[PDB]
RNA sequence: UCUACCCAUGGCCAGGGUGAAGCGCGGGUAAGACCGCGUGGAGGCCCGAACCCACUUAGGUUGAAGACUGAGGGGAUGAGCUGUGGGUAGGGGUGAAAGGCCAAUCAAACUCCGUGAUAGCUGGUUCUCCCCGAAAUGCAUUUAGGUGCAGCGUCGCAUGUUUCUUGCCGGAGGUAGAGCUACUGGAUGGCCGAUGGGCCCCACAGGGUUACUGACGUCAGCCAAACUCCGAAUGCCGGU
RNA sequence: GUCAGGUAGAGAAUACUAAGGCGUACGAGUGAACUAUGGUUAAGGAACUCGGCAAAAUGCCCCCGUAACUUCGGGAGAAG
RNA sequence: AAAACACAGGUCCGUGCGAAGUCGCAAGACGAUGUAUACGGACUGACGCCUGCCCGGUAGCGAAAUUCCUUGUCGGGUAAGUUCCGACCUGCACGAAUGGCGUAACGACUUCUCAACUGUCUCAACCAUAGACUCGGCGAAAUUGCACUACGAGUAAAGAUGCUCGUUACGCGCGGCAGGACGAAAAGACCCCGGGACCUUCACUACAACUUGGUAUUGGUGC
RNA sequence: UCUGAUCGUAUUGGGCCUCUAACCUCGGACCGUAUAUCCGGUUCAGGGACAGUGCCUGGUGGGUAGUUUAACUGGGGCGGUUGCCUCCUAAAAUGUAACGGAGGCGCCCAAAGGUUCCCUCAACCUGGACGGCAAUCAGGUGUUGAGUGUAAGUGCACAAGGGAGCUUGACUGCGAGACGGACAUGUCGAGCAGGGACGAAAGUCGGGACUAGUGAUCCGGCACCUCUGAGUGGAAGGGGUGUCGCUCAACGGAUAAAAGGUACCCCGGGGAUAACAGGCUGAUCUUCCCCAAGAGUCCAUAUCGACGGGAUGGUUUGGCACCUCGAUGUCGGCUCGUCGCAUCCUGGGGCUGGAGCAGGUCCCAAGGGUUGGGCUGUUCGCCCAUUAAAGCGGCACGCG
RNA sequence: ACGAGAGGACCGGGACGGACGAACCUCUGGUAUACCAGUUGUCCCACCAGGGGCACGGCUGGAUAGCCACGUUCGGACAG
């Protein structure tokens, strides 16, 4: 093969564009700091950053995302080497001799989890399993494992189980049997689809008949839960109350932003995919216009297509929506990538549901914990994005003002001189309505309130002309 | 999917063969045992495999010496 | 004498169609390949009877018939179909090959004989009453639905009872129960008080400082089948 | 295996007939269902069904006229 | 009845002649009254295509006709369109330097779309004939432990005419239907066990089919 | 006849090359013979001491043949196992099964066997440069701990554990009695020869702390014997004693010698045993509650409901293997039904999370009805056009 | 009713339906094996004319009755 199909140019192919070692970012630093119960995790991880269809920063950020996923699911991540190639291998996933090199790397580390970011096909999964003798990290399976461990409600659990079964069905042969054998209780392998403890002993049922039956059952159930959620949201839909959806990337506040803009106490954890069910709550604009602020599930760069049902609630909230508060954090590697991923999912939803793109109020948080390297055009490159940093109370008033300005009012401004013999007709104006510039004269007042539509028809009583 | 077990040795039919009060002949096996659960008492020998046998004719008796159970043979009065 | 193939010698293939080279040329043309008009009548050529076959369908399916009938269907000058007379014979023949056919039977035809083959497998085994009366267990087994031995049923010996039941007496157990600070694996508390991280006094001497990871130990509390400091009841072995 | 009338017909097909030979060996009846074999069928027209299975349809002679492709022979009785 | 066999063409191997190869113990025979342009055997199965720097080097080529294609995307075809047809597709591929692609004609081959046609169907109706049915004559059959042989819910060797408790039911026919009698038929072909047979083979052991010694057979010299 | 070369006569068994006479030729001619591609004879020609066919002998040898190709098994296959030892199961004697729970094996030791004698730390301090979780060490008690050829019951400072001497209990060769356990296996008192230790002191101590560390018989060896010796003056040709040879590991060992395929199959049987259906069960499946955490814009219960819990039903996949293997016909479609309600219209309650309305979610009350097509083996589904709706199931997944 | 709209009723009262079923044959339409007519081939009735047998009732165009559906009429109810 000295000159056969000149791909094997220099021994290991792609002299420097192949597996190399420069220590990279080395991912997170998670080591033994609390000496207690070694029965914790799945050993150390090594970064192998593929630049395919991207740059070094993009690959590093993506693999850091994968390592954060792994650390949330368990495992440990404290090393970085390099590996690059502009051809996702059909047979393997890391390369011709890169597979054996990765086997040597995992043997030297003493671990069964390093990196295999990106959704794989069954061919790639089983070939890499044969090559290295142990699974390492599959991105889709790892996201599904995080969702399985974080599933709380029956709806979330059923959605995650259906997603895992949809992912398992095509790849039930090699990877399927391997993870059926696996009893260590790790990402995917006995990961379960429930939550704490979970059904690891059976996992995704690793059996064609059982998987298909369970998928059909969960599909019927998810139809039922879609109907149930339709009934639950009917009250809001019929009230026509302004609905504001907090969309954005995983982490990046969002849940914190909800708990700040309101008095809520929704789960706010530093781990990824802490919120699996969208949650709605009261909100009061500065002008008094009530609205519904809803925290949603967090998106990632390439959301697995199996989580369609898991994210259907969030997508429906986006479809209804009236402001789309887009929450991002400036304390990440190039938050514009986060912005772009969330924007692409939003645009996909808009195209699917054939609706006008609702406003998108861009908000950045964690600014207090940001490095401040950018003066006004790098840290605030966006022209009109809001900066809040929920933790230390600041900028939230500006966020509320932008919310109120962007959300178009359905009320109508009126000048009604309600007599003092009515009483109720002015008390209700105060109650359902936004009074301002009310005259103190006991004779015919002139209340310049922004009354809702039904009250706007009771003007001819004492409307006057000006 | 199978079981790694399934083996077992033959039961060695150990234990006491002549209990207290039984009249035995010299050389009669009194206890088949592993080790000295019972120790050779009076007119009782200990075999290579820890088999306690009567050294003299008489009746089997079980005693305790220094906190150790012993098998003795009490001579039987001639009729 | 069926059928497969072959050999010899005969026979049959209604009707209709299409139109394979040499003559003369308009020619092509120096000349040739070759176009066309006539002639000629080739072809495992076409349509289609007899004939041979057997694709579809319906019927038949104790049939009219142990393979057929009706309606369609294929070949129908050919590697055609056929009559007569022959040849090849069984582990052999023949096979455009399907284990197809070789007399309604073929992964080795049929008849007779060996022969009343053998079968740990099914089945059957025919009159009566009197006495007694099981087993479905153990060991072994090319053994597991078989068999050998033992166990358990059926006359004469010894026996007066050695059997068995009850009482009492002597006996070894480690089960049931618990108990675990009695061992091997666990459980809420504070404790002189382990690394002590941490404030540090500011010693790198040396020392309190421990919000928190919490040593041994200790405090009532709890479990075990392969735990036992204990430990029955029964059962068993003897004697009476 | 031989002979092979007539009229239509290309014909030894087919229909009807001459000569000749037969009515062939259970019959008589009876508008049951149902089965079989034929026949017809409004309006649809493959919606039947595994499948146009079966049926239905085209069908002959003479004039015309005949495609893709082709091994230049064909396709071809194209089709119309 | 086919896509299988055969086939014309091809390639390889064997055979120098009572050849090889076959039938035979042998003689002998076919091969063939043939003689490497011929016979036998093997495998393909008309016909056409399938060489890239050097086929002096990495070395079998990287094009194309290559459809596993699951290829998704998109369409064409249906209102819903399978077979299938196209571009985009799919990366070291991948499967064919001779086994893969084409290929007119042909096909009771498999699959599909059309036009026409229709009782295939919506959805069936009517007519005739042969049965069926009635009368006369002749006159079987498989099957059969029985019998003045119900239904329900139970029970039972776990699916009952025969048992239980009830419910129903006058006796006997005739023409029909086919739900049961675990209906008849064939001592289940499936599965297992025991045996057999035949087939395969680098299972065992043999035997048929070839070399060595000396018999037949053996003289000297140049040695 | 040696310390014993050296040449010569015949014989001699091979190898090269040769001519002819055996033998061979389906090469010619002639003859028997009128007939004759037979056959035989004669002759020539050619192989021509060249090749050949018997006997012997290695080798290749599915070309042919006879056969083998284990069993257990919650059917069979696949996988695993097969003998021995230890433990638990095992229900306090013994014994006790399962494809029950755990392990070991099947060796090793000439000084880890015998005897005689003797011992002595498991963890704190002071410490002990180095040398802390450790030294060579010293004390105390830890009270019999502790640890100790290889898993249970034992053995301890009465040492089966740890050291030392002997010189070879390395106790071997002849062994009443008793016994424990089908054969097989296992225990030892004791008597005799010879020794080993301890000796003064006694006269005392039969491989290993003990249970695994193995393989019957046959057939063969190999050493010794006061046996036999196919008429024997006699010997050579077999036995006895002790020892050897089997992963005969399928370990009671069918052969010294053996793998498969069968849907081309056949026969003898089996519902002793699988596939269908039935039956039991109900893990799975299906349909159903709560102290309700939480979601539902305000709020557990309009709608839902996690973590847990409890059942129904017998429509799934199973588990079992109880009827049926001297036959209980399968999926789908057609035809014809019949039944249940677990509701796709008709009546209500709540939500009115419709404040309201058109609508709709949820939970309580079978008479009828519940379409036609395309793609589907299609049990499933998806799609097209409708519909008031295009229900879910049982009936041998009703009905050949 | 809402009383902002968008949209838009319950309950009652009429008209016309779809599917299913029953009866019936006036209509429509199907069938029609002793009806009528046309017509091909053939053979007969001696011949012409006119008819008949056979060829699916030879074929074709109609076709009363009966039987039918695609046709007609009626039904599901109203009340207790
Ligand atoms: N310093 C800082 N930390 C913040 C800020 N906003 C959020 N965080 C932290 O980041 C973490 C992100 O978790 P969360 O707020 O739930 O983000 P999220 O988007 O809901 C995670 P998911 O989307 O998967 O549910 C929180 O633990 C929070 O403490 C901020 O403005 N500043």
């Amino acid at each position: 093969e000295n000159s056969v199909a000149p791909s094997t140019g220099e021994l290991a192919l792609e002299d420097r564009a192949s597996l190399r070692r420069v220590a990279g970012l080395s991912t997170e630093l998670a080591d033994v700091s609390e000496v207690e119960y070694r029965q914790l995790r799945l050993e150390r991880v090594v970064l192998v950053g593929v630049w395919t269809e991207g740059s070094a920063a993009d690959a590093e950020a993506s693999l850091a995302e994968l390592a954060a996923l792994a650390e949330t699911a368990g495992s440990e991540v404290l090393e970085g080497l390099i590996q690059r190639r502009d051809k996702p291998d059909p047979s393997t996933y890391i390369g011709s001799g890169k597979a054996a090199e990765l086997r040597e790397v995992v043997l030297a580390t003493g671990a069964d989890t390093v990196i295999c970011d990106g959704e794989l096909s069954p061919a790639q999964l089983n070939a890499l399993e044969k090559a290295v003798k142990v699974k390492v990290i599959d991105r889709t399976a790892l996201i599904l494992d995080i969702f399985a461990q974080h599933a709380t409600s029956r709806e979330g659990k059923a959605q995650v189980s259906l997603a895992q079964m949809e992912y398992m069905l095509p790849r039930l042969r090699g990877w399927g049997e391997s993870m059926s054998r696996q009893a260590g209780g790790r990402a995917g392998g006995a990961g379960g689809g429930v939550g704490t403890r979970g059904p690891g002993e059976t996992k995704i049922e690793t059996d064609r008949r059982r998987i298909r039956e369970r998928m059909a059952k969960l599909r019927r159930e998810i139809r039922d839960m879609k109907k149930i959620r339709d009934t639950q949201r009917g009250s809001r839909r019929r009230s026509e109350i302004p609905s504001v959806a907090i969309v954005g990337y995983t982490n990046a506040g969002k849940s914190s932003l909800l708990n700040a803009l309101t008095g809520a106490g929704v789960l706010v954890e530093n781990a990824l995919f802490a919120t699996l069910e969208p949650t709605t709550r009261r909100g009061e604009f500065e002008d008094g216009r009530p609205f519904v602020l809803t925290d949603t599930v967090g998106f990632v760069r390439h959301l697995p297509t199996q989580l369609v049902e898991a994210f259907r609630s969030t997508l429906e909230e986006v479809v209804d929506a009236d402001l789309l508060i887009h929450v991002v954090d400036g304390s990440d590697v190039n938050p514009l990538a986060q912005i772009n991923a969330v924007r692409t999912v939003i645009n996909e939803v808009v195209a699917e549901y054939d609706i006008a793109p609702p406003p998108e109020l861009l908000v950045v948080n964690k600014i207090d914990a940001a490095t401040g390297v950018g003066l006004a055009q790098l840290r605030r490159a966006l022209p009109d994005a809001v900066f809040v940093s929920a933790r230390t109370g600041d900028g939230l008033d500006k966020l509320r003002s932008r919310m109120g300005e962007l959300v178009e009012s359905t009320d109508a401004t009126v000048d009604v001189t309600i007599p003092y013999d009515r009483g109720d007709l002015v008390a209700r104006v105060h109650t359902d309505g936004h009074v301002d510039a009310t005259e103190h004269t006991d004779a015919g007042t002139r209340i310049k309130a922004r009354v809702p539509a039904p009250l706007a028809a009771t003007l001819r009583e004492y409307a006057t002309f000006a | 999917s199978s079981s790694r077990n399934g083996r077992d040795s033959a039961a060695q039919r150990l234990g006491v063969k002549r209990f207290g009060g039984q009249v035995v002949k010299a050389g009669e096996i009194l206890v088949r045992q592993r080790g000295t659960h019972f120790h050779p008492g009076v007119n009782v020998g200990r075999g290579g495999d820890d088999t306690l046998f009567a050294l003299a004719p008489g009746a089997v008796e079980f005693g305790a010496k220094r906190g150790r159970k012993t098998v003795n043979i009490v001579p039987v009065a001639r009729p």
